[PDB]
């Protein structure tokens, strides 16, 4: 019990010149006393300069409470000092637990608070670990394993190979994720084959939101005003997927947040300073998707008003059996309809009721 | 031949789109002249003529299918020039003139090739700093470029569709800038330009004889602007003008219709010491009622009531940067979430904040140019957070507002960019018009999707290279 007041005496003597080991002693006490000793563990100066247990004890002490204002800033100053002593400390740091505490503190409403000096030290530590970009890829993998889209954008902006690894996008899409995260991964470069595998995955675990997010990248060309879903082997088709693909002119542009970009700008500055020191869609290709019916297109969710302006519908090389009559009257502006290589048995006469049909196949 | 090219998908952003196959079954239509004569030995260069013929067929969309003529003249098509230059270069009788296949691929790998839509070379005359755009979406697509070689002014009318222009000296004194006002309700489309003597002509593009002169100002004219208070508001439009004596005079678009029209209001923001140079409008809709302008070393922002809302002093800039560059008037101003400022004879760009009225960032174009005089001349900004920078050395810089990084550097097309601004043609597409030196004046039209096209092309070529290397290594293994 006397170790508490003993550490008080220790804090008194460290100010004297040539205090030199006492590092092993205080480490054993910190492992013994979690709360009180760690409150004064800021006295830990540059000592010992290689035991990973010491760094593990440091990070575990920071994370065990993670809600006391002073120990966070004190511990951040301590870890900043030791990484300046040795760059190899950064490797083991991000290896053990650095993400679990860093993401937690920077996402727990770190903004909108008068902690400018606090954020400055955290960004200084960020710019310090930003070196050896392989570590950044590790941080990205860990930041995607959890559902924290607030900091993934920062990692991408600092420069991270999103095609590093079962690639990243398939991992994110396999587990339940947020639309913001998959969007940020698609906007950054990612191999087309990886995106295709991710579409198959999200087809299995039916989720309209992620399906539309991917199809807006694979099979949409805004210049031509055409959906190009040709050969994706989407065994079915739902109007809730093609919904956001169509323009839906009611939608607008709004910057929801900017904290990530500004955070990225200041860590880049700190790294640089440390180095110095109408128009509807008129086509819908559904060919070769191994369909078996299109009955799911009837009084559709916001897709009915958009099909009225379709001027082409490629449905060839599928396996259909009929053409839904309700769709025939909804498609009030077709000119080119393609139905060849399907499996039909009798000509649907009502196909010739379409208002402007001009090329039937 | 086009018969021997296979297509896998029609999606432009695809890894593999076109493929080559020798069907195993030369031809009069596509015979190379060396092969056609037959007194030749096969050389790598021989296929380049066939490739150029393929390019000609693609440009003409198989017009030849159903000493070659001019691709534009023979069959109606978009100019899309540097591909025409490539066709001219490769289709050469001398075998040594044919570029190597690697060279052809490299010059085909340039995103400027896709972005550059049209290029017009004005005949030998005084270069035009003046530039206007047409609001008409009909076949009438033209600009109101103007030059002055004498005391009296002169104007030109150049139609992009017909590629022809008519020029005549109409103004008794030189013109320095122009504005265009459109009132389709009254079907009144008028062009106003200001004389260096200190008066203005307003001229109707429907009838060239509708020429009347406004009231006089003490000193010459620096800039003009025509402000529309959005298309969903009942506010009336105004012709703003900025003179060299700090006079910010407001003409009403209905007042100017009568001869001898009196300006309604005047603001004496500056003087001869700090003359007003330019005006700009806020890109975001949240400040569209707030108009900004660079009155020399001062920046004024005023609401729709013509009362100043904010003043910013540029004399605080030299505390960090060089004094001589900072001690100059601001030439161009871009209004967004952060103000972008370029001043006369300066190679650096300042970033101001509309809230703190304090410097937020510096853009050093000198470093960017040295990476590949450097004085910045003109600016323009678009919705997709990409900024275009015109330099005095004939270079164009592309930056992204998201990261303030360099996207691309454009050169070898003009000697010095004078002005550069966004426009819409008769097909409702948005393009960028750039005017540069060559002294000859050259006009270039660029696609508005230039940064996105650059990024897409870079990613696509990287993907293709990676796939090619991986499959070649797999084949070797
Ligand atoms: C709708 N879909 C279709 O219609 C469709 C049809 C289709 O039919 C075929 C087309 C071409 C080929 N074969 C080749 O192209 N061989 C080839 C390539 C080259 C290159 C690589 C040098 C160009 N050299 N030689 C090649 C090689 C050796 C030869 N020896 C003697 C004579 C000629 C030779 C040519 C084929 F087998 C089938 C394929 C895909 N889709």
């Amino acid at each position: 019990g006397i170790q508490k007041c003993g550490l008080k005496v220790i804090s008194s003597i460290v100010h004297f010149p040539d205090a030199l080991g006492a590092m092993d002693s205080v480490l054993h006490t910190l492992q013994m006393y979690p709360d009180d000793q760690e409150i004064q563990c800021l006295g830990l100066s540059l000592i010992g300069y290689t035991g990973h247990l010491l760094a593990k004890i440091l990070v575990s002490s920071l994370y065990r409470f993670k809600d006391v204002a002073e120990i966070q800033t004190k511990g951040f100053q301590t870890i900043l000092a030791i990484l300046k002593l040795s760059a190899s400390f950064s490797k083991l740091l991000v290896h053990h637990s650095f993400d679990l505490v860093i993401f937690h503190q920077m996402s727990s409403n770190i903004m909108e608070q008068k902690d400018q000096q606090f954020l400055n030290l955290c960004c200084k530590c960020f710019a310090k670990v930003a070196m050896d970009d392989y570590l950044k890829n590790v941080m990205l993998e860990r930041a995607c394993d959890q559902n924290n889209s607030i900091m993934v954008e920062c990692l991408l902006l600092l420069g991270a190979d999103a095609n590093q690894a079962s690639s990243l996008i398939c991992q994110v899409c396999e587990k339940e994720s947020s639309p913001k995260l998959v969007e940020l991964l698609l906007n950054s470069g990612s191999r087309e084959q990886d995106v295709r595998k991710a579409l198959t995955i999200s087809i299995g675990k039916g989720d309209s939101q992620i399906i539309s997010l991917l199809l807006r990248r694979l099979a949409l060309d805004v210049a031509n005003n055409s959906i190009c879903l040709g050969g994706f082997c989407i065994g079915k088709v739902e109007p809730s997927w093609l919904g956001p693909l169509f323009p839906d002119k009611t939608s607008n542009l709004r910057k929801q947040t900017n904290i990530a970009s500004t955070l990225a700008r200041m860590v880049i500055r700190y790294q640089m300073k440390s180095a110095v020191e109408r128009e509807y869609i008129t086509s819908l290709d559904l060919s070769a998707n191994e369909l078996r019916d299109i009955d799911a297109l009837s009084q559709k969710c916001c897709i009915s008003v958009h099909l009225e302006h379709l001027e082409k519908l490629e449905l060839h090389q599928n396996a259909l059996t009929s053409f839904p009559q309700q769709l025939c009257e909804t498609l009030k502006s077709l000119t080119h309809l393609d139905l060849h290589s399907n499996k039909f048995t009798s000509f649907p006469s009502y196909l010739l009721k379409m208002s402007c049909i001009a090329n039937l196949d | 031949k086009p018969h021997n090219v296979l297509l896998f998908t029609l999606y432009p952003n695809a890894a593999i789109i076109a493929k080559i196959a020798d069907y195993g079954i030369g031809t009069p239509g596509f015979r190379a002249p060396e092969v056609a004569r037959g007194n030749v030995i096969y050389n790598q260069q021989a296929d380049v003529y066939s490739f150029g013929l393929l390019l000609y067929d693609i440009l003409t969309t198989g017009g030849r299918i159903v000493k070659l003529p001019d691709p534009v003249k023979e069959y109606g098509c978009a100019p899309w020039p540097m591909v025409e230059k490539l066709i001219k270069q490769c289709l050469k009788e001398n075998p040594q003139e044919r570029p190597t296949s690697a060279q052809v691929f490299d010059i085909l790998n340039s995103a400027e090739l896709v972005c550059l839509t049209r290029r017009i070379l004005l005949p030998k005359n005084v270069i035009v700093e003046c530039m206007v755009a047409t609001h008409h979406n009909s076949r009438n697509a033209s600009i109101w470029l103007g030059c002055g070689h004498t005391d009296r002014g002169q104007l030109s009318f150049l139609d992009l569709n017909t590629e022809g222009y008519t020029s005549e000296e109409v103004a008794d004194s030189r013109i320095l800038c122009l504005a265009l006002v459109h009132l389709p309700v009254e079907k009144e489309s008028w062009i106003v330009s200001g004389t260096q003597s200190g008066t203005l002509l307003v001229i109707n593009t429907e009838d060239g004889k509708k020429r009347h002169t406004l009231e006089k100002m003490t000193d010459s004219v620096t800039c003009l602007y025509c402000n529309s208070f959005s298309k969903q508001s009942k506010q009336k439009n105004f012709l703003l003008v900025g003179t060299a004596d700090g006079k910010l005079a407001i003409f009403e678009d209905k007042t100017v219709k009568l001869k001898g029209a009196a300006p309604l209001k005047i603001l004496n923001i500056g003087n001869v010491s700090t003359p007003l140079m330019c005006l700009s409008e806020s890109t975001n809709s949240t400040e569209r009622n707030v108009m900004w302008g660079g009155c020399g070393t001062k920046i004024f922002s005023f609401s729709n009531d013509f009362t100043i809302q904010k003043l910013i002093e540029t004399r605080t800039s030299q505390l960090f940067s060089y004094a001589a560059f900072s001690d100059s008037n601001i030439i161009t101003v871009v209004v967004d979430t952060a103000l972008y400022i370029a001043k006369q004879n300066s190679p650096v760009v300042e970033v101001w904040d509309k809230k703190t009225e304090k410097l937020c960032g510096l853009i050093d174009c000198v470093h960017f140019l040295r990476e590949v005089s450097g004085r910045v001349k003109t600016l323009c900004l678009q919705k997709n957070t990409a900024l275009w920078i015109g330099t005095g050395g004939g270079h164009i810089l592309l930056l992204d507002l998201s990261t303030r990084r360099l996207i691309r550097v454009i050169y070898n097309f003009c000697n010095s960019v004078r002005v550069m601004m966004t426009a819409q043609l008769g097909s409702l597409k948005n393009v960028m018009l750039v005017l540069g030196y060559n002294i000859q004046s050259c006009l270039t039209v660029w696609d508005i999707n230039l940064p996105h096209e650059v990024q897409n092309l870079e990613k696509h070529i990287e993907v293709r290279k990676e796939l090619a290397e991986k499959m070649r290594r797999t084949s070797v293994e």
